C-alpha cells in the first residue's frame, strides 16, 4: 500500500501547464515542508526537480513549479516541452524520522 | 578433641554456660565427666524471600523518536505506554532549516529499551530462619552434629550420655531493622532504610518478569545542552561504586544462593546426663611407642600419640605426670581418663603439665615411658 | 564531480543473501548518510533506511528490521546493503542515494534536498 495518494497518468498538450498532486497526512505532507519531487525517464535513475515545496537544484527548468496546501502538495510544470514525457515521484520526510513515497504519475507528451 | 590446633580456645569449668562464636572453639571440663569440645560450624538463613532487585548495570538499546514543528503540540510514540523503555519529552530549535514552517522550539520525544546487564538482590532474614550448626566432639583421643533454631536439645553422645543444651541466639542484629544484600557472588547484613533509599533503578521482590524496571532515570541521564540534539547516555556499572559504599558493613560468606553467616551465641548446657567410659577397665600391664612426639599446643597443654603393644586390649593408660623420683603428681588430664580401644590404634593425650620442668609417664615399669617436659613461665 | 556507483545485476535463487556495494566519489563521503531505496518492477519506490558514514550509526524502515543490515567502508568510500532470506516480491532495482549529516556529524533532521544524487541502480532477480 502506497503511503502517499499520487495520481495514475497526466496528458497535456506541448506548451501547456498541467499539474500532478500528492496527498498526505498531518504527519508528513500536512506538518513538514520535507517535500521533494522527482522525475525518473525510463531506464535511468530519479532526478531531484523539486525539494523544500517549491525550491528546486541548479540543473534544473524553472518551468516546474511546487505548491502546498494542508496536507497536499502540487507539481506545476508550466509550458510543456519534448522532454517531459517520464515518471514522477512525490516523497515526504515524516514525524517519526522515515521517508515516504507516492504512487507516481506517468507524464504523456502526447 | 578438634580445639588442639585453633588458637581461638576457651577453657570452661563445668559443674554452665559457654559462648559459641565462629572460628572459636570451647572445652569444657568437669569432675568424674568426659571433655567436650564445641564449635559452630555453619549459621546459615534457610530460605530467605527477595525484598528489592537493584539494577548495577544497564544498557539502551531499539532508539526511537517523533518530533512536532512549533506550535503544532507535544509528540507520541507507542513505546511510551511500553515500561521497558526510558522515555523524554524535550524541545528543540526549528525552522525553514529543518522543514518547519515556522519558527520556534518543536517538541521532540525520545523513547530507548532499557535493558539490565548486573543486578543485586537485598533480601529478608527474620530470626526464625537461622540455623545454627553446633559440633560437640568429646575429647576421647580417637561426634554429633546438633542444629539448634531460637524455636532446648538433648545432644546424646555414643558411649558417653547426653548434653543438655540451651542457646540464647541474641549475636547482637536486629533482623527487622536489617537487610541481606546480596551481590552476584559476594553478600553483607546493611541497615533497611539505607538500602530502601539507594538511588538505582529497581524492581520489587516479588517481581519474576524482570523488565519493568522503577527509576530508570538514575542511571539514564538525559542531555540537550545546544536545543539541537536530546541524547540518552547509561551512567556506567555501579558495582566498584556500591563495594565501596558497603566497607564498614558485616559481609556474608554465601555458597550457591544460600546464605551463610559469621555468628555468636550465649549457650547453657548440663553435665548431669554425662558419664565417663570405660570405667569397668583394667590398667595397661604392656608397653607404648611414641605415635607422635610431644608438642606444647598455643596454649600451655601437651599432647601425645602413643601406641599399645601389650595384650591389655580394653586397658586405662598409666599416665603421670611427675618428678625424676616418681614422688608425686603435679599436672592435670585434659583427654580424661585415656583409653586403648584397640592396641593397633593409636591414642591422644591432651594433659595441662605444671610450670617448670616435670616427667611424662605412659604405662608400667617394663618399657615405661619417661619423658621430660619444661613449661615456660 | 559527485558520481554513486552500485555493484552490477545478481540474480538469486529464493531464501538467499544478496550484499549490494555503493561506491561514492567527487565528495567527502563521511559527512554524509547514503540512502537505500527499492524501485519495484514498473511500481514506487520504497525507503529501505540509511547509514551515517562518519559515526557508523543507522535507522531501518519497519518493513525491512529484522532482514536488512546496512554497512560503510570508511576506507574505501563504499556503502553495502545485505538483505537476508529474500523472495520473489524483493525482485527489484535497488537505489543508493545521498544526503548531508549536520556539521558536528549528527543527523537527526535530513537536508530540504534529499536525494541529490543517486546511484545507476542495481537488479536483484529472485528466480
Ligand atoms: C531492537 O534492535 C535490534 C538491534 O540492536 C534489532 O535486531 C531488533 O529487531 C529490534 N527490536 C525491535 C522490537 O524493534
Amino acid at each position: 500500500q502506497s503511503a502517499l495518494t499520487q495520481p495514475a497518468s497526466v496528458s497535456g498538450s506541448p506548451g501547456q501547464s498541467i499539474t500532478i498532486s500528492c496527498t498526505g497526512t498531518s504527519s508528513d505532507v500536512g506538518g513538514f515542508n520535507y517535500v521533494s519531487w522527482f522525475q525518473q525517464h525510463p531506464g535511468k535513475a530519479p532526478k531531484l526537480m523539486l525539494y523544500d515545496v517549491t525550491s528546486r537544484p541548479s540543473g534544473v527548468s524553472s518551468r516546474f513549479s511546487g505548491s502546498k496546501s494542508g496536507n497536499t502538495a502540487s507539481l506545476t510544470i508550466s509550458g510543456l516541452q519534448a522532454e517531459d514525457e517520464a515518471d514522477y515521484y512525490c516523497s515526504s520526510h515524516t514525524s517519526r524520522g522515515t521517508w515516504v513515497f507516492g504512487g507516481g504519475t506517468k507524464l504523456t507528451v502526447l | 578433641m578438634r580445639c588442639i590446633g585453633i588458637s581461638n580456645r576457651d577453657f570452661v569449668e563445668g559443674v554452665v554456660d559457654i559462648v559459641l562464636e565462629h572460628g572459636s572453639c570451647v572445652t569444657t571440663m568437669a569432675k568424674n565427666k568426659p571433655t567436650l569440645d564445641f564449635e559452630l560450624i555453619k549459621t546459615e538463613a534457610k530460605q530467605p524471600a527477595t525484598l528489592r532487585k537493584y539494577c548495577i548495570e544497564a544498557k539502551l538499546t531499539n532508539t526511537t523518536t517523533e518530533s512536532r514543528c512549533p506550535t503544532q503540540g507535544e509528540p507520541s510514540l507507542n513505546e511510551e505506554q511500553d515500561k521497558r523503555f526510558i522515555c523524554k519529552h524535550s524541545m528543540v530549535d526549528r525552522g525553514w532549516g529543518n522543514g518547519c514552517g515556522l519558527f520556534g522550539k518543536g517538541g521532540i520525544v525520545t523513547c530507548a529499551k532499557f535493558t539490565c546487564k548486573k543486578n543485586m538482590e537485598g533480601k529478608i532474614v527474620q530470626p526464625e530462619n537461622l540455623e545454627y550448626t553446633i559440633v560437640i566432639t568429646p575429647h576421647s583421643g580417637e561426634g554429633k552434629e546438633i542444629k539448634i533454631t531460637p524455636q532446648t536439645t538433648e545432644a546424646e553422645l555414643t558411649g558417653y550420655g547426653t548434653v543438655t543444651m540451651e542457646c540464647s541466639p541474641r549475636t547482637g542484629l536486629d533482623f527487622n531493622e536489617m537487610v541481606l544484600l546480596q551481590m552476584e557472588d559476594k553478600a553483607w547484613l546493611v541497615h533497611r532504610q539505607w538500602f530502601l533509599d539507594l538511588p538505582l533503578p529497581w524492581l520489587p521482590g516479588a517481581d519474576t518478569q524482570g523488565s519493568n524496571w522503577i527509576q530508570k532515570e538514575t542511571l539514564v541521564t538525559f542531555k540537550n545542552p545546544h536545543a539541537k540534539k536530546q541524547d540518552v547516555v547509561v551512567l556506567g556499572s555501579q558495582e566498584g561504586a556500591m563495594h565501596t559504599a558497603l566497607t564498614g558493613a558485616t559481609e556474608i560468606q554465601m555458597s550457591s544462593g544460600n546464605l551463610l553467616f559469621t555468628g555468636h551465641l550465649k549457650c547453657r548446657l548440663r553435665m548431669d546426663k554425662l558419664q565417663l567410659k570405660g570405667m569397668s577397665y583394667s590398667m595397661c600391664t604392656g608397653k607404648f611407642k611414641i605415635v607422635k612426639e610431644i608438642a606444647e599446643t598455643q596454649h600451655g597443654t601437651i599432647v601425645i600419640r602413643v601406641q599399645y603393644e601389650g595384650d591389655g586390649s580394653p586397658c586405662k593408660i598409666p599416665f603421670e605426670i611427675t618428678d625424676l623420683e616418681k614422688r608425686h603428681v603435679l599436672g592435670r588430664l585434659i583427654t580424661v581418663n585415656p583409653i586403648v580401644t584397640e592396641k593397633d590404634s593409636p591414642v591422644n593425650i591432651e594433659a595441662e603439665p605444671p610450670f617448670g620442668d616435670s616427667y611424662i609417664i605412659v604405662g608400667v615399669e617394663p618399657g615405661q615411658l619417661k619423658l621430660n617436659w619444661l613449661r615456660p613461665l | 564531480e559527485v558520481q554513486l556507483v552500485e555493484s552490477g545485476a545478481e540474480v538469486k535463487k529464493p531464501g538467499a543473501s544478496v550484499k549490494v556495494s555503493c561506491k561514492a566519489s567527487g565528495y567527502t563521503f563521511t559527512s554524509y548518510a547514503m540512502h537505500w531505496v527499492r524501485q519495484a518492477p514498473g511500481q514506487r519506490l520504497e525507503w529501505m533506511g540509511w547509514i551515517n558514514a562518519g559515526n557508523g550509526n543507522t535507522k531501518y524502515s519497519q518493513k525491512f528490521q529484522d532482514r536488512v543490515t546496512i554497512t560503510r567502508d570508511t576506507s574505501a568510500s563504499t556503502a553495502y546493503m545485505e538483505l537476508s532470506s529474500l523472495r520473489s516480491e524483493d525482485t527489484a532495482i535497488y537505489y543508493c542515494a545521498r544526503d548531508k549529516v549536520d556539521d558536528y556529524g549528527d543527523y537527526w533532521f535530513p537536508t530540504l534536498w534529499y536525494f541529490d544524487y543517486w546511484g545507476q541502480g542495481t537488479l536483484v532477480t529472485v528466480s
